[PDB]
């Protein structure tokens, strides 16, 4: 956020141009920058994008939503937020996203694969061609966003074809580009605290047993614009992780509680709450779902990676270099679980729980 | 060449294609002021990204235009008045002295005004 | 007509004493609803730390002089009180009021432009 | 008088806080002053005057 | 009470007749306000319906006066007289304003001619420059000063916006009266070109952009480098420098251990002939003003049509109004008032002064001598600096508790200011010292100093000339009309400019560049604000914190300084190029 | 006369703090108005080149019938001002 | 409704009485420029109107230019 994201009025890209910024920072400043933000209507981008437009930043966002594009525009004043329809298997429509663009940040990249792409297309092909396509429009700088475990070497499919992304994105972008691995992240409409939000989780005694180190989104996308318009942070792997280790399982329970879902002794039971199952069981209904569904459900590999726990790259940097201290979990879950409080409305009085207040959950919930 | 789309000029020095979308207008390649912005340079940015430059709007000079028109030239007379050829429609009426040996144009159309008399130097 | 609930009349003090006790007894009306801002409000924060904010306010204006300035200071105060308890304010407004808030050195200044 | 027509702050819409929030003013293009054009002359007179002859003050008459 | 042809600085004129009660020439109603009517209506009979297209359309007198005093119902060929002066004389209402300008106060092609734009009350004569680009109601109009002379005439600034778009001179009747030359307002346009605004490294034999995070530890890799001794790192101060950056970096030399800072001037003698340890012996003592009272004027190698023209119609109209006689001593030159020449050296200069020119200043009861910037660059400025300060010395009305009457007149605005914060080293072994870092504070006027072949040279200036070319680190500054600066003109009064719009890219205040560089450099200066930086200035001089208010030197003081002092060529050889400004101005090339 | 006024005006800090205020009398009139500021007094507009701003007093010129008043007024507000003499 | 020619757009608002083509010599509007096909609206397609500022930067920054010290 601040009032003004850059150290100086004028910064020299590696490209060679040469950029000025105007007024204090607000919606009416610029800073001399054009961004192109692919994946910016995903959840990521629209924090990502926000952040950049709110300062003057140029955007140019590729979509193939109509709709989910049209929020963006909000962000920005008029003429800094930039819509081109895009296909990544279009390699014209790649070109124009990036054709006047000093930054290029790729959020593209998914946990599932359907009838058009596989998870190597998006995560390793996609990837591959915006690089290249970046260069050889004269990208001064590129982001690409990886996630946190990520291995050329992983048994999961979707951590492989991460860890072999950030291979690819460096042998043709060049040394020079950055990767970033953001650890499970938490914030309103989040995918990782949709999952144990949810009431209806099938087989949760197996997927809710991975362990993970989640990391506040909007400080992930306060990290990116910081490593976009510092030069000093090209050519690094950043691992965004918060300071403390938590289990889905203890998440889920802790989070039961705030939504008073346990003020019954019978309801969690009865609605669904717990949803034992056997792990084959969970491949065959993961599996069938994946030719029937035409929606993207808990897949096969995510029931892999169930098991696999989040290991911090230790030779990658974090954010204190960065100059950025971690949020944590215990100061937000509250806030971004307060919609799904069940009954609140000031019936009586708000059970408004603290950061002090969630630690001590913490324990009651770890307590057997 | 790019020399003569971001320089002005009083007359251009090649023919004008009215299909090259970079000039400053259909009927002119160069720009006719001196703090009038390049059209080259200003389709160079973000906003003309995956844009259809032919259907811009591009009207055509009106410097190119308006000395196509005739000289126009008065008989015994040292004095040619103008009023924008509509009267009331028109601009405010001016006269203007034609004393010197060249086409003095109007303060608001443009029009060049000469001496009869002094036919054959101008055209020269 | 019926004045609105938790309306007072406007009155100019000309007791610097009586002046006292009445932003006194405002204080505590302060203290005592704050579990309501909470409440209707749907703050994210203890009711502990809303009286920790009122009390910042008032500690503010705790050396002011003039008894004019008391006045209309504390008219201002019980225009707010009765703005906050009858729902008045909209949400938005009372949560950036708790978004409120180390200043550079010279030459980091200097290489932004400063102010 | 004091006051600025523009006031101090501004809304808008923040994405990331999922409501209107006031921000401090800026304006795309700045309000222009041509009321500096104010004549340097005066334009109406002194003024013709109406009051009744029941209230101005009686003259003195001249010297017998 | 309307007029056209009635101006008090000009003769008496009848022949406009808007004036009736002619109220002008006459020393001292229905039918009044009909008669007025009926004059104004003769005025619009003939007048061109041109106010769409005419450049006085917001600001035109005949406009505002048919107006007030007139109703609501109701073919001359243009001439050249430069490409400065936009002639339509159709618009003329026959009031010999131009006339009595052009005759009695220039003398003429001058260095005043554009002010008849000022007096001609309709859009007869007009800026070329300026011609179609602005109406008076869209310009903000801030009150600052020259810098273009020594002078420092109170000029308008009129910005639209970021731009400026003219410059207009406003009432002073002390220093310039109404005027300004044509330099003071056709350079502005220099403002928009061979702008400094992105900090330029030098690589080889080329620049390129950097930052002024980088540009300021650049120095200091090139401080640390050359790594220059005591008296090794030499400063330089230009003409249009301001005072608050003078003195910011005298302070940041001086923290470095140096002593070795000037001026871009070119004396011979290291302590200038006039020295600057009094005021009285380098200022206008006599001041501006009592140049009307004077008797006798003694000019020694001074050429006012160039060294200050606004000065220089002053005594014009003393010479009209009176039986002034003005004694030149110098190069000869065209002049617009009659001048008795005496010769071109300092031996006619001492014999006048054991001639007849001596006894009439011995008897004159306000008697002036004047010497000029470019004595000081000349060899015999010992020789004239002690004949005249030997010869005020040894006479009474010269300096008494009434008058004094020695006046030194300088040509560049930052000489002064210079001389009265100490800026100028006192001493040739300091001066002597080869330089092994140089700081061109705005300094333009180095085709005569020394600069070594290995030495760190650092430009900081408004502008890109011969200066910045020798600069191994650019460092872009903001010019007169963008800093809320301080200077001090040839009489020792404090003027400060307002700022009427920001420096161009990511230029900065020109002190607040030194003060930055300071804390790269380890010296780093007390400064945070301009509020603190002018209390520095009272620190140095105590009379710079009064503005617009000119400190007379006490009659003994001033004694004892006269005392301590016991070809002439012309030091401008081209008007139009004088200052880096000036240079840059399209307009002044069309002069050219 | 001495009452800090600025605190019951409403007006934000900066004008007390910050800003610096100019009393001058331009020819009948006295006026106030602010000193610009150093950065972000005007830029250029990218889109269309209008003038931006982010100095809301830019457009404020109050107006006194008297010296007096002007000088009364500004320090009843608690204003950095500096007199412009005539 | 943008796909009607501008002449009969206001003989169809009732605006005249005489249709664009039945208009007198006098009456008839004088181009001194070639007139093309009528063109609707634009706007949700790639022809839609991109405004953009038509003058110059208003300071042109120095061309530098380095120069052998003596
Ligand atoms: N907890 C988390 O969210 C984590 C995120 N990541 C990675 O961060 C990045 C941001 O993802 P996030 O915003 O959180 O959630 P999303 O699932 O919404 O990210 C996917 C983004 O990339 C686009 N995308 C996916 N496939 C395609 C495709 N074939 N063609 C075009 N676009 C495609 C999507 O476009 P569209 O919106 O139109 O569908 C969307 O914008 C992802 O790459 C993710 O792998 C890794 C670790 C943790
Ligand atoms: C009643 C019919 C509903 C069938 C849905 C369906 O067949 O959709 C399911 C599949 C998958 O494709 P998807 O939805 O893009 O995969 C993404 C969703 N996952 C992750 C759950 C797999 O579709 C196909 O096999 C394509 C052919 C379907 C054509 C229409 C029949
Ligand atoms: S001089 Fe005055 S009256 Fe004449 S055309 Fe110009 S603005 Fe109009
Ligand atoms: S040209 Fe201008 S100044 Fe000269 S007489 Fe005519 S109106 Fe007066
Ligand atoms: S002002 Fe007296 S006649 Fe012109
Ligand atoms: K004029
Ligand atoms: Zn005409």
């Amino acid at each position: 956020v601040s009032t003004f994201p850059l150290k100086s009025d004028i910064n020299i890209t590696k490209s060679g141009k040469t950029l000025l910024s105007v007024g204090q920072g607000g919606r009416s400043s610029r800073t001399g920058f054009t961004a192109t933000v692919f994946g910016g209507t995903g959840f990521l981008g629209r924090v990502v994008v926000s952040k950049l437009a709110k300062h003057g930043t140029n955007v140019v966002v590729p979509f193939r939503n109509d709709r989910a594009r049209r929020q963006l525009k909000v962000n920005g004043d008029l003429g800094v937020v930039n819509f081109v329809e895009f296909d990544i298997r279009n390699l014209k429509s790649i070109e124009d996203s990036v054709k006047y663009s000093d930054i290029v940040i790729n959020l593209i990249g998914t946990e599932h694969f359907s009838k058009n792409f596989s998870i190597e297309d998006v995560n390793i092909g996609a990837a591959e061609r915006i690089a290249k396509a970046a260069k050889e429009a004269g990208v001064s700088r590129l982001i690409h966003v990886s996630s946190y475990n990520a291995n050329p070497s992983s048994s999961s499919d979707f951590y492989a074809t991460k860890g072999i992304g950030e291979q690819v994105v460096r042998d043709n972008f060049g040394p020079d580009a950055t990767i970033v691995r953001p650890a499970p992240m938490y914030f309103r409409n989040s995918p990782f605290l949709n999952e144990l939000l949810q009431i209806k989780a099938l087989g949760g005694n197996v997927i809710f047993k991975k362990e993970v180190y989640p990391v506040h989104a909007l400080q992930v996308g306060e990290a990116i614009e910081r490593i976009a318009f510092d030069d000093a942070t090209a050519g690094q792997t950043y691992e965004l992780f918060g300071k403390e280790r938590y289990s889905k399982k203890e998440l889920r329970e802790m989070i039961k509680h705030i939504i008073h879902i346990g003020q019954r002794g019978y309801y969690p039971y009865s609605a669904g709450f717990y949803l034992p199952a056997p792990e084959p069981f969970l491949y065959a209904f993961a599996l069938i779902r994946q030719y029937i569904s035409s929606q993207p459900r808990f897949n096969v590999d995510q029931l892999k990676r169930s098991h696999i726990n989040q290991e911090i790259d230790q030779s990658a940097k974090t954010f204190t270099d960065l100059g950025m201290v971690p949020d944590e979990l215990s100061e937000y879950l509250y806030r971004y679980v307060k919609p799904h409080i069940s009954y609140t409305s000031q019936t009586q009085n708000r059970t408004v729980y603290s950061k002090e207040d969630i630690e001590k959950l913490r324990d009651y919930v770890n307590t057997p | 060449s790019t020399k003569e789309l971001t320089t002005a000029r009083i007359k251009d020095i090649s023919k004008p294609d009215e299909n090259n979308l970079q000039q400053q207008a259909p009927n002119r390649i160069s720009p006719w002021s001196k703090s009038q912005k390049p059209r080259a340079e200003a389709q160079d940015n973000v906003r003309f990204a995956v844009k259809d430059l032919a259907k811009q709007p591009r009207p055509y000079a009106a410097i190119d235009l308006i000395y196509k028109q005739p000289i126009r030239y008065i008989e015994h007379d040292n004095v040619a008045v103008c009023d924008g050829n509509g009267g009331a429609q028109g601009h405010p009426k001016v006269y203007i002295n034609l004393d010197q040996n060249k086409a003095i144009p109007c303060g608001y159309c443009g029009l060049r005004f000469a001496q009869a008399a002094f036919k054959e130097d101008i055209e020269s | 007509t019926n004045p609105t609930a938790f309306a007072q009349t406007t009155r100019y003090v000309k007791d610097s004493t009586e002046m006292r006790t009445l932003v006194l007894n405002l204080y505590r009306r302060y203290l005592r609803h704050s579990r309501g801002f909470v409440n209707n409000y749907n703050l994210d924060i203890p009711a502990s730390q809303v009286r920790t904010k009122i009390r910042q306010e008032f500690e503010r204006q705790r050396f002011v002089k003039d008894l004019p300035l008391k006045n209309v200071l504390y008219m201002k105060a019980q225009m707010e009180f009765q703005e906050l308890v009858n729902f008045w304010k909209q949400q938005c407004h009372v949560m950036q009021y708790f978004e409120s808030i180390k200043g550079d050195s010279f030459v980091q200044k200097f290489l932004k432009g400063a102010q | 008088k004091d006051f600025p027509t523009t006031g101090y702050t501004e809304v808008r819409y923040d994405a990331e806080k999922r409501r209107v929030v006031y921000e401090p003013l800026e304006l795309t293009q700045a309000w222009r002053n041509f009321t500096v054009g104010s004549s340097v002359w005066e334009q109406v007179g002194d003024g013709k005057d109406f009051t009744p002859e029941s209230f101005k003050l009686p003259t003195p008459a001249p010297d017998p | 009470i309307p007029r056209y042809c009635y101006h008090e600085k000009l003769a008496v004129a009848g022949n406009c007749r808007m004036c009736l009660v002619a109220s002008c020439a006459m020393p001292v109603t229905p039918k009044i306000k009909k008669a007025r009517e009926g004059v104004t209506e003769m005025l619009l009979e003939n007048h061109p319906l041109d106010c769409p297209v005419c450049d006085q359309g917001g600001e035109c007198d005949l406009q505002e006066q048919s107006l007030r005093y007139g109703s609501d119902r109701g073919a001359v060929e243009n001439k050249a007289i430069g490409p400065l002066i936009k002639t339509s004389m159709n618009r003329c209402i026959h009031c010999t304003r131009c006339v009595r300008f052009l005759n009695d106060v220039a003398g003429a092609n001058s260095e005043l001619s554009a002010n008849v734009i000022d007096l001609c009350p309709v859009g007869a004569l007009t800026s070329k420059p300026y011609a179609f680009r602005a109406r008076p109601w869209e310009l903000k109009r801030t009150e600052t000063i020259d810098v273009h002379d020594a002078l420092g005439s109170n000029v308008r600034v009129d910005t639209r916006g970021i731009e400026v778009m003219r410059v207009l001179p406003r009432l002073n009747d002390e220093i310039n009266e109404e005027w300004i030359s044509d330099k003071t307002r056709f350079a502005c346009d220099g403002l928009k070109t061979q702008r400094l605004t992105k900090p330029l490294i030098r690589q080889g034999n080329t620049f390129v952009d950097a930052t002024w995070e980088e540009a300021l530890a650049t120095i200091a890799e090139g401080f640390q480098k050359v790594q220059p001794k005591e008296n090794e790192i030499k400063a330089i101060v230009g003409s249009l420098t301001d005072l608050e950056s003078i003195v910011a970096l005298k302070d940041l030399v001086n923290k470095l251990g140096s002593e070795n800072v000037s001026t871009d001037g070119d004396a011979t003698t290291v302590p200038p002939a006039h020295g600057a340890d009094f005021r009285s012996n380098y200022i206008f003592n006599s001041t501006i003003d009592n140049i009307e009272e004077a008797d006798q004027i003694l000019l020694v190698g001074t050429n006012p049509r160039h060294e200050a023209a606004v000065l220089n119609a002053r005594i014009r109209k003393v010479w009209l109004r009176s039986d002034l006689e003005v004694h030149h001593v110098g190069e000869e030159f065209d002049s617009t008032f009659e001048l008795n020449h005496l010769g071109s050296d300092v031996n006619a200069l001492a014999k006048a002064l054991t001639g007849e020119v001596g006894k009439k200043l011995s008897e004159a009861s306000k008697p002036l001598i004047i010497i000029g910037s470019g004595v000081t660059e000349t060899q015999d400025a010992e020789a004239v600096y002690a004949t005249v300060a030997k010869f005020v010395t040894s006479n009474a009305n010269i300096v008494t508790p009434e008058w004094n009457g020695f006046n030194l007149l300088h040509r560049e605005a930052s000489r002064v200011g210079a001389l009265d914060v100490g800026f100028t080293t006192q001493s040739p072994e300091v001066a002597n010292t080869k330089a092994k870092f140089i700081y061109l504070l705005g300094a333009d006027e180095i085709v005569n100093k020394d600069i070594p072949k290995d030495a760190f040279v650092v430009y900081q200036g408004h502008h890109g000339d011969l200066g910045a070319s020798f600069a191994d680190v650019i460092l872009p500054g903001s010019a007169y009309t963008e800093k809320t600066a301080t200077y001090v003109n040839t009489e020792g009064r404090v003027q400060s400019t307002r700022a009427a719009t920001n420096p161009p890219g990511v230029a900065r205040e020109d002190w607040m560049i030194i003060r930055a560089l300071s804390e790269y450099l380890g010296a780093t200066l007390p400064y945070d604000n301009l509020y603190e930086m002018r209390s520095r200035l009272a620190d140095v001089a105590p009379h710079l914190l009064r503005h617009e208010v000119v400190e007379p030197v006490s009659e003994g003081i001033a004694k004892v300084g006269f005392q301590s002092l016991v070809l002439l060529k012309n030091p401008i050889e081209n008007f139009y190029f004088t200052d880096v400004i000036s240079k840059s101005s399209p307009t002044m090339a069309k002069c050219v | 006369t001495d009452l800090a006024k600025e605190l019951v005006s409403g007006a934000p800090k900066e004008l007390i703090t910050e800003r610096v205020a100019r009393i001058y009398q331009e020819t009948e009139t006295w006026k106030i108005d602010w000193d610009i500021l150093n950065k972000g007094n005007r830029w250029e507009n990218d889109l269309m080149g209008y003038q931006s701003s982010s100095d809301y007093m830019q457009g404020t010129i109050l107006k006194f019938d008297t010296r007096e008043g002007a000088i009364r007024f500004a320090k009843g507000q608690g204003w950095d001002y500096y007199i412009q003499e005539p | 409704m943008s796909e009607v020619e501008p002449g009969w757009h206001y003989w169809l608002a009732y605006g005249t009485d005489v249709p664009p083509n039945q208009l007198k010599p006098e009456e008839k509007s004088v181009r001194a420029y070639p007139v093309k096909k009528h063109v609707p609206n634009l706007t949700y397609t790639d022809g839609a109107y991109v405004p953009y500022n038509t003058a110059r930067p208003k300071c042109a920054t120095w061309d530098p230019k380095v120069t052998e010290r003596p």
